[PDB]
DNA sequence: TTGCATCGACTC
DNA sequence: TTGCATCGACTC
DNA sequence: GAGTCGATGCTTTTT
DNA sequence: GAGTCGATGCTTTTT
């Protein structure tokens, strides 16, 4: 069980509320919770299934090198990028 | 957009109280709406039981959504105990309920179950060759002795178990209300029927009382006494928060299902 | 046995009685104790007081779709009356009582007594006869019928599937109103709606399925809505839910065991 | 422990300064992994430089809900207490 | 808007490599800028060392910011070792540097320090009444024996320590380059001077070599051999990632400062408090 | 000893020599080995090649503000030349050599035949000197005040900040450690204060008074700019190195060669 | 012929 | 008289 | 919020 | 993104 954050942008209200079935909305499009792996993955399946033309990023705490890991779905100017196994963010122009 | 499933009770917060507002569905989410137009998102799927207090008005949709995610709604009164509940239409497996029925129907298996219940209560096997009723006598006696002991321990005037159509009795009753809540939630999640009990029978929450009774005094009642010690205007809340704290701290939700399975297992049946 | 459908309004309390409220004011008064079971349809909200009162008189609240075409939730989860459920369990356990119920079920289904000899062969006969019945309705209504197909189909199969879904709705409603458990079945078993399938199956083909064929026919904007609405109207108009309870009681009665 | 910080309508000074220690995965949303002392100094940074904008910070804990959070400045979405559980109320 | 401070090295990622772009400051943040106009935010304050590879161009502002947060910049060549560095103008406390100087200047204290260094290396106290040079000799011997042993262990042809104005030697050299990086970072963070060494002296990174040498073979060199085993086109990266992994996994950054303090403590003289 | 200031351009390499580049092309060629130390001012960028070359010839790169009015960073962190630093340490440790340096410092700034009392006498004169400049320039002066003030104290504080900048630059260029001081000690810029103090009042402070006069839109700016122009125009950084060498020399101990 | 809620399109 | 970077104000 | 493109100014002081 | 205010439709099936 580990801390989870999910950030949505231009996503349909269906998903907007559905994440809110299990998570708390502290600002628009930003959800925070604390979940087991299996729940995290089912949430991810929810997002992967319902994100239309919007895009979304999900990050959670881990016991890895940087302390956490993250993935996106859909397209964004801000995109993950690899520097020798460290994962950072490249800002597309 | 299509799918939706319940999450394990294990992963949930025990329970949450809602008061003075309407509970509606907004864009597929469960929402509390105040008189001033305040929305409040509630993670229904992340809670085992939602307690509806007076002045609450529940949308059809809200109940349907609360059922789909396997969260029990329970209507509670002016500081009162459980008054009503709504949930999933029934057990998810015929097999489990039928298992419970066999165990229940024949008096010998029943005897085995109650014995184990007793063992789990007291840390001691029940005396040999005793009928059901006699065991229920022993229970009553020990229970009385236990209230006397906690009263003693915490320095609380105790004048018996007494119900109102006295602080101590309200604290106890509210605490038990909460526990009957979670116990019912677990029983339903496990796919069994709350009405089919072993010690208690013929009443809609017999099995709930049976199961709750087992862990009632290691868990929830001591603090009822400690809170009773304090003489506050509104007891209820502190009792509620304390029960939340005990359920998380002592892993109650996680343990409840295993306990039930072991209990029924003692029938020595498939 | 008494039950009422409430729709498009909030259910509250006036002088210890149930009341339905709209923008138009009070639409229906229901004096406490006049009804065993209240079916709440879409567009409704429930007052705290209403639930507290319903509990006081032990009234069962059941949240459903229009006319009970689906069941979403019920109060008194897992049945409120232990005795009825236990009655159902006895009947279900005993090999022989079970035989006898299923045979009665079969009798009630045709108006013919079932063949003498086990449960499985009757299962077979049913399958055959059912196929023959689909063929007959297809014939009667002039409908191309190409067999039983249902991956998670054809128009006819969708109409049928939706109608049966809806029938399972009302059948479940009745089963819960009667105070029995949907999971404990006699023909079908081991699955959450076994008993619902058992009972629904008996009166499937009198009304629900024929309309499925007629609608399949008329090949609409499309099927599922119209089928569901048509089933709604039939269930309300022909008092289906109410009539379902006697059938259930008789079926279980046949066990020749003391009903509570 | 894992840290998240979300800024709105905050001056570029802070926008970049958080980026000295954190990673920006979307506009205004930073994620990291820090000790308590660093979390607090970051908070002091935010408290010091947030003008008319507003910002919320949450981190994983070993408490009842598993995490805890605070805001600075005004927002329609605001924390609210339900019997010790902290949730969010959406004003009008 | 006003303040800014360094964060403890303890909390940082060991090191990060940047290549082919310019590093600028944008709105007070440290940013890598590509030829196509890609920005990339780099948490400079969250790293102990940034390694600048060929084709990199560093803004004045970037260096000033990197210094303010106490992050060491190190210029590295074509797969090469450390070539240059830039950092904080000096030790934050006069006391610490002077402590290091006393220890260094008188040969007896120096003797004590080196003996402890030896002990820490081998898990054994150094022989009694031996001068500095002789301990140097023992080192050299033991070290050679250790390369031979790892070569043996991992099945690697080993033809000595050899250096280029051979795969094995490049892996070793790159690994040591990284380690000299972090060791220098730690030495500067602790507020001491890299040029004042005890075993090695008279060279700009004497103390860095002294300290790195202590933990070099329990840590960074074994994998140099294991990677050397593989015969890949571009070794460097795997070596870099492996060194990252070893530094985190074995708590290197956290341990480096205590080790240094204990080493200097062995002078039997009193350290200024932090 | 040789050093060059580069500004507003990128520093790169052409045929193994240092070059400064803008949009106009080459601004300055510097043949490798011609200079010990390069001071990089604001608005500059550094090529990889330039650093690799600077390392090859052991040239020190130092990132500074204009004219060295502040020091931001230096290559070869903690001093590159162990011997010079150790020389400084030897001098610093021995209370007697130390006495002897401080006395020389005082002379350069002959001291009475006895460190602390010299501290006292300095404080007194210094006050007297502020009073004198206030007099000379017609400036209201209400004493030593500095809390993190009056106009005069801000101008003074900013000027001294800037002087500490160039003094630090020189100290690092000479290859010594700013933290090891003789009068001031125990703090990161002790030696910088020691050396700056000697030539504080010839040039840096007088202008602080003149600017304090003029009561400008912004003193700190103008003071800093004025100090920049004075340091460049009067070769301050270059002249600081001999002073330092003589000061430490006075220990009568063998300086290392170059 | 009453109502709760999702989904549109058009300006903050 | 050359330049890197923060800070403005006005439309996407 | 994030582009522009003009403005400015290489600066957040103290021993 | 988040208000509105019109549109629609109480529905995401199977034994």
């Amino acid at each position: 069980m580990s801390m989870l954050v999910v950030v949505t942008e231009n996503v349909p209200p269906r998903l907007r509320g559905r994440l809110a079935i299990w998570l708390l909305e502290v600002r628009a499009g930003v959800y925070v919770g604390d979940v087991s792996a299996k729940i995290r993955e089912m949430i991810w399946e929810q997002i992967a299934g319902l994100a239309e033309e919007g895009n979304v990023v999900m990050a959670w705490a881990t016991n890895t090198e940087t302390g956490f890991e993250f993935q996106t779905f859909g397209l964004n100017r801000r995109t993950p990028v690899d520097l020798d196994g460290l994962r950072l963010v490249s800002f597309l122009p | 957009w299509l799918p939706l499933n319940p999450i394990p009770l294990k992963d949930r917060v025990s329970m949450i109280f809602l008061q003075y507002g309407q509970i509606d569905v907004i864009d597929g989410a469960f929402v509390l709406i105040d008189k001033t137009g305040i929305r409040t998102h509630i993670p229904v799927g992340s809670v085992a039981c939602i307690m509806l207090e007076p002045g609450t008005r529940v949308s059809h949709a809200a109940v349907r959504l609360a059922a789909q995610v396997g969260t029990l709604l329970v209507w509670v009164g002016e500081a009162g105990v459980r008054v009503y509940a709504s949930g999933q239409p029934g057990g998810a497996r015929s097999d489990k309920l039928l298992y419970q029925a066999k165990l229940a129907l024949d008096e010998d298996l029943r005897l085995k179950v109650v014995r184990k219940m007793f063992e789990l209560r007291f840390g001691e096997p029940a005396p040999a060759r005793r009928s059901v009723e006699q065991l229920r006598g022993i229970e009553g006696s020990r229970v009385r002795a236990t209230y006397a002991l906690l009263a003693k321990q915490y320095g609380v005037t105790w004048n018996g178990r007494r119900y109102d159509p006295d602080t101590i009795n309200q604290c106890i009753s509210a605490a038990t209300s909460c526990l009957y809540g979670v116990t019912e939630a677990a029983i339903l999640a496990a796919g069994y029927a709350p009405a089919i009990g072993f010690v208690h029978t013929g009443k809609p929450l017999s099995f709930v009382y049976d199961i709750a009774d087992i862990i009632k005094f290691d868990t929830v009642v001591p603090k009822a006494f400690e809170i009773a010690r304090r003489n506050p205007g509104e007891p209820d809340r502190e009792v509620r928060l304390a029960c939340r704290d005990i359920f998380r701290s002592s892993k109650t939700l996680a343990k409840l299902i295993p306990l039930i399975e072991d209990v029924l297992a003692a029938g020595e049946i498939q």
